[PDB]
């Protein structure tokens, strides 16, 4: 046995493209529409829940996951890829932080940890890069919110506003009219749930609609009190009724 | 680990990967080495494509070993960094161990039987360099002047030169060094050294650099104007 | 505590002649106050003219002969059957003593 | 090894170490330089443990000057003082620690200033005026503590150097067998064949 | 063809090309023929030179004081499954006081041919080995193929020409077999056997080797002026 | 086996060129442009960000300049993910010297040490080479103000002004043209974004697709302070120098 | 062409190795179906006995993972008894070091990550199986959760796998559609078998024997499978209404 | 591609046979084995005038007892040398007393076939091992990158093997002296070589009982240059 | 096409062509049984004359395992061997942690896991044998039959290698005539029988009978060779059937 592929199998072409790059790009392009938008008082990530068949149970699916108190994610491309980078983010950001600094890391250097992790997928021997794009919005106390890209290349960039996956095209341009920087999050919410409904064909509500926002703090889901300084979480899952009350005012 | 063999023998009994190490060493910039009779001189050229260039930093193209020894070569700059660090390094771990510094021979036959290693161990590729190594023996007043590639071959030259037009300056000295008479004193060691760059270096400004290497390690790399003197009385010779 | 080593007792005699030479040693084996055996050989034909005899702690002493045993045939493997001299016999043992320097064989070795 | 000096003055670094290697209750040689070039301004003597003491001094130079090779420039008596601490402080945590105090005299010709640094085994780093290891210290300090002042030239600290050396040999029950001297300037290092 | 390129691979009709290329280089190599009876067992082999000048390549090897085999095919293989040979005989004294069995033998040298016909990387044994013993249970002979498969045999030859030597034996079964307490009587039968794969050459005073092992009797070797009087 | 899928990244073509180095090379050819120039008084590096967007958030953005160490700084050209993994290690190799020899890292050991790693990856371990070009702009006390590039192959050289990633060529003609040695940092940052104004791809040159520093002695006394400019900061210096 | 040999992208950005594995899963030629009762979670799979030499008894597509979780396999039995043998080797493992029964759904996503690690890295290749997880999990209750060869997993109201998948989930989705709930409303689970195997029956229009069968039940704090008689008294109560 | 340890159809390892063909390029070296020692020359085969040819070392000292000549890719021998010395130098070590020359050139045979994917490929070099011992007395091995290697009275190597081997079979008898072998080598060199054959382009050596391994001067194989021209003008 | 080339490749069929070309190597060769009786197992297999010049009763082919399993394979020899000896690794460390003997179930699947090992990577070939085993343990007598995908079941009476169809079908015909059972004896007598009848397609060349077989009452439960006259008896009642 042994793993005999010590080499890459990412290389250069002559044309100067990284082939296995490109094409994890173009597994992206085929993947369901997910979007985020930085607000004045917040951030909010949102995707289509795509069930394979109706007897399965979408919620124990989830696209939108937690990495840390402050700190969401959401993707577009393949979904077992995009599991095991939640997986790895959420026990890098302690291995390499939580567990050294005694406090969370910031949106901005988590994100470069998960980069990192998918750049070494792009050069190291015998694996294929990462065919997803993640998108990851957090706020931390001396930078404020924040939303980043991250691409299979490990490439990521801090965006205002953006969409990735299927109609990701059409999307930013929806979105380009749309945004300023005066927005409120309940604003952005309502912003984010009309650009995901050009994207979307058949039904179009709570139950097929994954949104997360990065907002206040939630002392309520803190789960213990006595402690000021702790004052809770500030990454929020909305509920399948907090998004269909929003869409009665769309 | 990655143990592919890359340099493995073709039906006609060539190690290409080898062979092709030695185009690298064609394509870089020529250099020449000639031995007095009291003396050692290394010549180089540097191609006037790059200007706008600091030459105060930019990596020299002869590099001292030890006090008493220099190494300069053609072909992969990246590729002889490595040769250079680990020469430096048996240098001192030499003179550590045996309390003596190592001689230019034994410099010589280390850097090349690291070449030579490169050339049938697993997953890696030959030097794409070759060099040439000169210096002074500690108590030794006699000149040593040595040549390696890729194939980790070496020997001893009275002067040799390497890389692109190498043909044609070696053309030069096989018929203008003469064996019974070496260049007597540095003047004109460094004289045939010019002469012989020259015949391929295009102009004389800042292409040519000189190294004159003498015994009890006594090394000084020539400037700019003391090579341009040279050159002026090369080109008036000439015209006649 | 377990102390690996152990006296089995006995004495050994080389004398060496002008064309001959004789190895001998006791036959007795002992622990303490007790008597293991009355006869336990203690000095063994190696082979090539060799006669070998490890004194002292019996477990070591039968481990180092049944090397040298072993360095004898090797030696003919890898040498066309040659003949292992006396001197290089004692120069190969030299080097089973010293493999061993810092957990040593309890014997005094003759051949 | 017994007995190791050092004196900073106005424009240079003094440094004074026994001559003499003991086995037991024999003196085997009485002549011996306890001391290693590091660069041309640099120089390092030292004192220990037998072979600890020479191993980490020739390790330390061979180091040094594969710097210099390198880089074709020689480091600052700082830099190399640190260097060494680092070495000593890397080696105390291991396995078997080598057992050597030394004394890293050198002049800086960027700043044109003579550096004394006293380095014990453990990597504990001090610039001093002046400095000693061992029992050296114990007789000598009282002698630099009222002598010394920081304007003196090379003659007036190599007669307070006589003078510690004077008190070392009345007060000391073991015969080190007198001292060599050197000294560290801008021109370089060279040994005072008289003391 | 396409299922050639290493030893991992079989092709279409469950062939290993590798392990019958390397089954090849024994029908290049010389002939080496072994019989036994119920007393003695004997290997002869015919040693091949490059020229006039140089030596004749030997063909038989010493394993133990019991224990020996002869080659065919790539020699350094054979020097290679010897010492092997030779380590697991003296494990077996060693450790247990006991010569090894040839059967057991067999069975190592099977086991260790195989790993090589399985794995990536490595390539299968280019050699042949006739071993020849003698045990607890009397005489052996055994037929080692570097696809793994060993085989007990009363009489058998490999190397180039080999066919002739082996039908011979096999004519000569019943005959050869009978010969007990008369070691001459069947190197003679061994020496004819080798003859039937001779063309053009014939056996001369340094091209013969000889080897013999019984009951009373060490694995010796015979070269040189030794085998004169069986020529 | 496996050796079937092997592309073998480190290997010499017949003409004695190392193929994926020069493909990594022509993938660099088409990053932004990054240029680098050294006065007498300070150093200037600038560089071009690629089409990008208005919903960008370009304050809190970082894809060309990044800082090494208080002395020394880096302009990146080509995959941006490769070029974070080796600023990483160079600002641990950067640390490294200081802790040993309680001296901040000469510009050109650190260079060095960098395309020596660059180097291993086109002789070594069967995997792809970094496909990034680096301009170093740094200050030590040694020989002051320097400028280094380094590219995939390992080597690197010393420069008074360069260019690297897209249109070098043409940007290389123009800073050999208005450079001479006398130059002063103002003026130098005027020859920079003069060189990217003319050798852009885009229609117009503009604050919202560059990046830009400068290393000055320009600090209160013997000390250098390094700057990376903002996108007002940006935007200012475009206008002084009559580009906008 | 080697992009089709390994697991490396495709230009359209598609793993052929992982899309021919989940061919393999229709090799066996069976079968299976998984539904939810109240109290507990039932799995049938069809048996297939074909040759007469054969030991019926050995010929098995369901396993017992734990005390409390079940597993059917769709697909060859080499790999499906690879996967069996690590999520025994993981449940285990889970219970020592966490000090609780591995849930089914915890299981599912460990299995799942380490099908995607072979969709990822090139030595190894996928297996060709898809595997459902069934239990009475202690805090979620009766559950499904199916494994496949992309490293995709969820959890379900019911689900059907095997080559005739679609027409059995068709025939399931129509009657959770007029019930309009995400379970059996049963008390016993011998009823439920009764559902599963009566809606097996209708969908691919098939009568079964004893002998036909495979039948798995998860109940609380034990999953046991059934014998051929047990079986056979649950088809006796099916043809007596 | 393929394996490094591919068998071709005909049974041969296809690295060690393309390696016999890099060392057919190789410059020639002969050797003469008779009952007053044996000698070993070579053909230096400078690439320039200015390549001073004294440092061409393609003969060798292992031991007192044992020389070695070589011939292809002198660089692969060096590790070959290497591993000979130690060898050789070693078992003086364990054994007080000098190595059998077969037992040494087994040791380096064995090195040969130690490649795979262990160096990446076999050696490019062929080896002429001359040396003398108490049991078999004076030698002549030929080493081979198969791991097989040959004794023999008389052997060439090299470039012009074949027609040198041919000369020599008609030349060798069991009665040569020393100084006849050290004239033949010269001859069969002279014959073979490109360039015409002098003491700075061809380079003697011998190995005695007395004496041990001795590389020719310049001076020494000069005369006996000299002394051949005249012996074969002399008919 | 080249997905054939490289072994646990998937086709687009979603088939390993390399463990289908293993088969191929089963199929050539020679014919291999295995029988459940009453109370235990028989084991049989063909063995080929090659030569007379082949020592009779010497190159044994059935291999034991522990005490009380008997292995018997067809296809290439050593890839048996090789398979054996991991078998007895797996049954010696089961016993050493379990006390208790490797239960024959137990056993299968061990083998089942390590042959279909061998079908995960490019750097292994698959084993090109067939091995039919078993024995008996504390819930009666196992009968199980392993191919090289590493499938393997559990088995009323088996067969491999050349020979398999006609052994197939007269290992049937035993199954539909005697359903309340067969016993230990018999079974050597039927098995000697059908080794016979299935060299029908082996008939070149003349072969050796070779048989063993576990059983509680015969053997208490361990492994034997049958020999002498028990295995004569079984020889001649297989004579008297194919006349
Ligand atoms: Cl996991
Ligand atoms: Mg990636
Ligand atoms: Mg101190
Ligand atoms: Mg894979």
């Amino acid at each position: 046995m042994t793993d005999r592929y010590s080499f890459s199998l990412t290389t250069f072409s002559p044309s100067g493209k990284l082939g296995q790059i490109d094409y994890a790009l173009t597994a992206v392009k085929q993947g369901v529409t997910s979007l985020g938008i930085k607000a004045t008082n917040g951030v909010v990530i949102a995707t289509e829940k795509k069930s394979s068949s109706p007897l399965a149970m979408s919620e124990t699916l989830s696209k939108v996951s937690l990495l840390t108190p402050d700190i969401g994610a959401v993707y577009s491309g393949m979904g077992p890829d995009y599991r095991v980078l939640v997986d790895k983010s959420r026990k890098v950001a302690h291995t390499s932080y939580k567990r050294i600094y005694g406090e969370y890391p910031p949106t901005k250097l988590l994100v470069s940890e998960v980069a990192k992790i998918m750049q070494e997928a792009t050069q190291s021997g015998g694996v294929r890069p990462f065919g997803v794009s993640l998108l990851i919005a957090g706020h931390d106390e001396f930078n404020g919110f924040s939303l980043y890209q991250v691409d299979p290349s490990g490439s990521y960039f801090p965006w205002k506003a953006t969409a990735i996956g299927k109609g990701s095209v059409a999307a930013k341009t929806f979105l380009e009219k749309r945004w300023n920087d005066e927005l409120e999050l309940e604003d952005a919410i309502h912003i984010a749930l009309l650009t995901l409904k050009e994207s979307v064909e058949g039904e179009f509500n709570g139950d097929t609609i994954e949104l997360a926002i990065i907002g206040d703090e939630n002392p309520d889901l803190l789960g213990y009190t006595g402690i000021p300084t702790d004052k809770g979480p500030r990454f929020r899952k909305l509920t399948s009724q907090e998004i269909n009350d929003r869409l009665e005012a769309l | 680990g990655y143990d592919r063999a890359l340099s493995i023998f073709s039906p006609d009994g060539h190690i290409f990967q080898v062979e092709y190490a030695l185009e690298a060493v064609k394509r870089g910039t020529c250099a020449v080495g000639v031995k007095g009779k009291n003396c050692v001189v290394l010549g180089c050229e540097r191609r006037s494509t790059l200007k706008l260039q600091d030459t105060r930093i930019t990596p020299s193209k002869v590099s001292k070993i030890d006090s008493h020894v220099v190494l300069s070569f053609s072909g992969l700059n990246a590729d002889s960094r490595i040769l250079i660090e680990k020469a430096r390094v048996e240098a001192q771990s030499h003179r550590l161990t045996l309390e003596d510094p190592v001689t230019v021979e034994y410099l010589t036959r280390y850097v090349a039987g690291v070449q030579q290693r490169y050339t049938q161990s697993g997953g890696v590729r030959p030097f794409g360099v070759s060099t040439l190594i000169a210096g002074f023996d500690p108590r030794d007043d006699e000149p040593k002047l040595y040549q390696t590639e890729p194939s980790g071959i070496y020997s001893s030259w009275s002067a040799q030169t390497i890389g692109r037009n190498s043909k044609t300056v070696r053309e030069f000295l096989e018929k203008n060094y003469d064996r019974k008479e070496p260049p007597a004193t540095v003047e004109e060691c460094v004289k045939l050294t010019v002469r012989s760059l020259l015949e391929v270096v295009q102009t004389g400004a800042k292409n040519i650099e000189i190294t004159v290497v003498k015994p009890d390690s006594d090394i000084v790399a020539l400037s700019s104007e003391e090579i341009n003197q040279y050159v002026t009385q090369i080109e008036q010779e000439k015209q006649e | 505590q377990f102390n690996p080593y152990g006296d089995n007792g006995g004495t050994i005699l080389g004398i060496a002649g002008e064309d001959f030479a004789v190895l001998a040693g006791d036959t007795r084996n002992i622990t303490d106050y007790s008597i293991n055996s009355r006869y336990e050989p203690k000095v063994f034909d190696c082979g090539d003219n060799i006669v070998m005899s490890a004194n002292g702690f019996a477990a070591d002493g039968d481990a180092l002969v049944k090397r040298f045993k072993n360095s004898v045939k090797w030696y003919h493997f890898d040498h066309n059957d040659k003949k292992l001299s006396i001197n290089s016999a004692a120069r190969n043992i030299q080097h089973l003593l010293y493999s061993r320097r810092f957990f040593p064989y309890y014997v005094y070795n003759i051949i | 090894m017994d007995i190791i000096l050092g004196i900073r003055v106005q424009d240079s670094v003094i440094l004074a170490s026994s001559k003499a290697v003991t086995r037991g209750i024999s003196v085997l040689k009485d002549s011996d330089d306890k001391t290693r070039q590091l660069s041309p301004h640099t120089l390092m003597s030292f004192a220990g443990e037998a072979g600890d003491t020479v191993q980490f001094a020739e390790y330390i130079q061979a180091n040094i000057q594969l710097y210099s090779i390198r880089e074709d420039y020689e480091l600052s008596p700082q830099a190399v003082s640190s260097f060494v601490r680092q070495e000593l402080a890397k080696s105390i945590r291991s396995r078997r620690p080598y057992q050597v105090n030394v004394l890293i005299g050198g002049y800086d010709k960027k700043k044109n200033k003579p550096e004394l640094y006293q380095i014990d085994y453990l990597g504990t780093k001090v610039e001093l005026p002046y400095g000693a290891h061992g029992y050296s210290g114990f007789y000598t300090f009282s002698l630099l503590d009222h002598h010394y002042r920081p304007d003196m030239t090379t003659e007036e600290g190599l007669d307070l150097l006589k003078l510690c050396v004077q008190e070392l040999e009345k007060r000391m029950p073991m015969d080190f067998k007198g001292v060599i001297v050197k000294i560290v300037d801008k021109d370089g290092i060279r040994q005072v064949d008289d003391f | 063809n396409n299922y050639d390129g290493d030893t991992v691979t079989f092709s279409p009709t469950g062939r290993l090309f590798q392990v019958e290329y390397a089954l090849e280089a024994i029908k290049q190599g010389s002939v080496t023929v072994g019989l036994r009876s119920n007393t003695h067992a004997v290997l002869v082999a015919l040693k091949r030179n490059a020229d006039e000048l140089s030596s004749y390549q030997k063909k038989i090897i010493k394993c133990d004081e019991h224990m020996g085999l002869s080659l065919a095919g790539l020699a350094p293989d054979a020097r290679v499954l010897s010492n092997y040979l030779r380590q697991q005989c003296n494990y077996s004294s060693l450790v247990f006081n006991r010569k090894l069995a040839v059967e057991r033998a067999g069975h190592l040298l099977c086991d260790k041919a195989q790993k090589n016909t399985q794995s990536y990387g490595g390539r299968p044994y280019g050699v042949g080995l006739l071993i020849i013993g003698y045990d607890k249970s009397g005489a052996h002979l055994l037929e080692f193929q570097p696809s793994g498969n060993v085989t007990e045999l009363y009489g058998t030859a490999i190397g180039a020409r080999s066919q002739g030597a082996k039908t011979y034996l096999e004519r000569t079964l019943d005959t050869f077999i009978k010969i007990d307490g008369n070691p001459d009587e069947l190197i003679k039968a061994g020496v004819e056997a080798i003859s039937q794969s001779l063309r053009d050459e014939s056996l001369t005073v340094d091209n013969l080797s000889i080897a013999i092992v019984g009951k009373d009797t060490p694995f010796t070797i015979y070269d040189g002026e030794a085998v004169a009087k069986y020529i | 086996g496996s050796r079937r899928y092997d592309s073998r990244t480190t290997i010499f073509s017949p003409e004695g060129r190392l193929y994926q180095v020069e493909y990594a090379l022509e993938s660099i050819s088409h990053a932004g442009t990054a240029i680098g120039i050294m006065a007498s008084d300070g150093i200037v590096l600038a560089a071009e960000r690629k089409v990008t967007s208005t919903l960008l958030e370009q304050d809190t953005s970082t894809e060309k300049l990044y800082k090494l160490n208080d002395k020394i700084a880096v302009a990146v050209a080509g995959l941006t993910a490769d070029a974070e993994i080796l600023i990483n290690t160079a600002r641990i190799h950067a640390q490294n010297y200081l802790k040993t020899y309680n001296e901040d890292i000469p510009v050109e050991i650190l260079v060095r040490r960098l395309s020596d790693i660059k180097q291993g990856y086109t002789q070594h371990g069967g995997l792809r080479p970094f496909g990034v070009s680096f301009i170093y702009a740094g200050y030590d006390d040694r020989y002051g103000y320097q400028l280094y590039t380094s590219n995939p192959s390992g080597n690197y050289t010393g420069w008074k002004a360069i260019s690297v990633g897209a249109n070098t060529s043409a940007a290389q003609t123009l800073l050999q043209m208005d450079y001479k040695d006398d130059m002063k940092v103002d003026d130098a940052i005027e020859l920079a974004l003069k060189t990217l104004s003319k050798t852009t791809d885009s229609s117009a040159l503009t604050y919202d697709r560059l990046e830009f520093a400068t290393i000055r002695k320009g600090a209160n006394d013997g000390e250098v302070y390094q700057k990376i400019f903002k996108p007002q900061e940006i935007k200012d210096i475009l206008v002084k120098t009559g580009i906008t | 062409g080697y992009d089709r040999h390994i697991t490396i992208f495709s230009p359209e950005g598609r793993l052929y190795q992982v899309e021919y594995a989940f061919k393999a899963t229709n090799q066996t030629n069976i079968n299976s179906l998984a539904v939810r009762g109240k109290d507990c979670t039932v799995v049938i799979s069809q048996k297939k006995v074909p040759d007469k030499l054969l030991d019926p008894t050995t010929v098995s597509y369901i396993f017992c993972i734990s005390r409390t979780i079940g597993m059917v396999v769709n697909g060859p039995i080499p790999d499906a008894r690879n996967a069996a043998l690590r999520a025994k080797a993981e449940a285990a493992e889970f219970r020592y070091k966490y000090g609780y029964d591995m849930p089914c759904d915890v299981l599912a996503k460990r299995m799942a990550n380490l099908s995607q690690i072979y969709t990822q890295r090139a030595y190894m290749r996928p297996l060709g199986v898809i595997l459902t997880f069934v239990s009475v999990d202690e805090e979620l209750g009766p559950s499904i959760y199916k494994t496949d060869p992309a490293g995709y997993y969820v959890g379900y109201k019911a689900t059907a796998t095997g080559p005739k998948q679609q027409e059995i989930t068709t025939n399931l989705e129509n009657h959770f559609k007029k019930s309009k709930i995400d379970h059996i409303n049963e008390e016993s689970w011998e009823k439920v078998v009764e559902f599963a195997i009566t809606h097996m029956i209708d969908a691919l229009g098939t009568e079964f024997s004893k002998n036909d069968l495979e039948v798995g039940v998860a109940t609380k704090d034990k999953f046991f499978t059934l014998s051929a008689e047990n079986i056979e008294e649950r088809l006796v109560a099916i043809a007596e209404q | 591609d393929r394996g490094v340890s591919t068998f071709s159809p005909e049974g041969r390892l296809f690295q060690v046979e393309y390696s016999l063909e890099a060392i057919k390029l190789g410059s020639t070296a002969i050797g003469i084995a008779t009952k007053e020692g044996v000698v070993l020359g070579v053909e230096k085969r400078a690439t320039s005038p200015l390549l001073e040819s004294d440092s061409i070392e393609k003969i060798v000292e292992i031991d007192r007892h044992i020389g070695c000549a070589m011939s292809g890719l002198t660089a692969d021998a060096r590790s070959m040398i290497e591993h000979a010395r130690t060898a050789a130098v070693t078992h003086n070590l364990y054994y007080d007393e000098d190595i059998n020359v077969e037992s040494l050139t087994q040791s380096v045979c064995d090195l040969a076939l130690r490649f795979g994917e262990l160096m990446s490929r076999p050696f490019g070099v062929a080896l002429l091992i001359a040396g003398h011992d108490a049991d078999d007395g004076y030698q002549l091995f030929h080493a081979e990158p198969s791991g097989t290697f040959y004794r023999y009275n008389a052997k060439a190597i090299g470039s012009g093997s074949e027609g040198a081997q041919a000369e020599l079979l008609n030349e060798w008898h069991s009665s040569l002296t020393l100084k006849e072998a050290e004239l033949l080598v010269l001859k069969i060199l002279k014959q073979v070589m490109e360039e015409k054959l002098d003491e700075n382009n061809a380079q003697l050596s011998c190995i005695t009982k007395q004496d041990g391994f001795k590389i020719y001067d310049n001076e020494k194989t000069a005369e006996l240059i000299k002394e051949l021209k005249e012996k074969e003008a002399a008919e | 096409t080249g997905y054939d080339l490289s072994n646990s490749v998937f086709s687009p069929d979603g088939r390993n062509f390399q463990v289908e070309y293993a088969v191929k190597a089963v199929e050539n060769g020679t014919t291999s049984i295995g029988i459940k009786c009453n109370d235990g197992v028989v084991f049989a297999v063909e063995k080929l004359i090659t030569s007379k010049l082949l020592v009779p009763q010497k190159n044994v082919k059935i291999q034991v395992v522990d005490r009380h399993i008997g292995c018997v394979y067809s296809g290439l020899i050593p890839d048996g061997r090789h398979l054996v000896n991991r078998g007895r690794e797996e049954a010696a460390s089961f016993k050493k942690l379990y006390k208790t003997p490797i239960p024959i179930p137990a056993f299968a699947d061990r083998l089942g896991q390590y042959v279909q090992a061998h079908t995960l990577y490019n750097s292994v070939r698959p084993f090109g044998v067939s091995t039919i085993f078993g024995g008996v343990d504390k819930n009666g007598a196992h009968l199980y039959m392993l191919e090289p995908s590493g499938s393997y079941w559990g088995y009323k009476g088996a067969a491999t290698g050349k020979g398999r169809q006609s052994a197939k079908a007269e290992l049937e015909k035993l199954v539909d005539h005697h359903p309340e059972g067969l016993s230990a004896r018999e079974a050597v007598k039927q098995a000697a029988k059908i080794i016979y009848l299935a060299h029908e397609d082996n008939k070149e060349k003349d072969f050796e009978l070779e048989i063993s077989w576990c059983s509680l009452s015969e053997t208490n439960g361990l492994h034997k060779f049958v020999k002498g006259d028990l295995l004569q008896e079984a020889i001649d009642f297989a004579q008297k059937e194919i006349n």
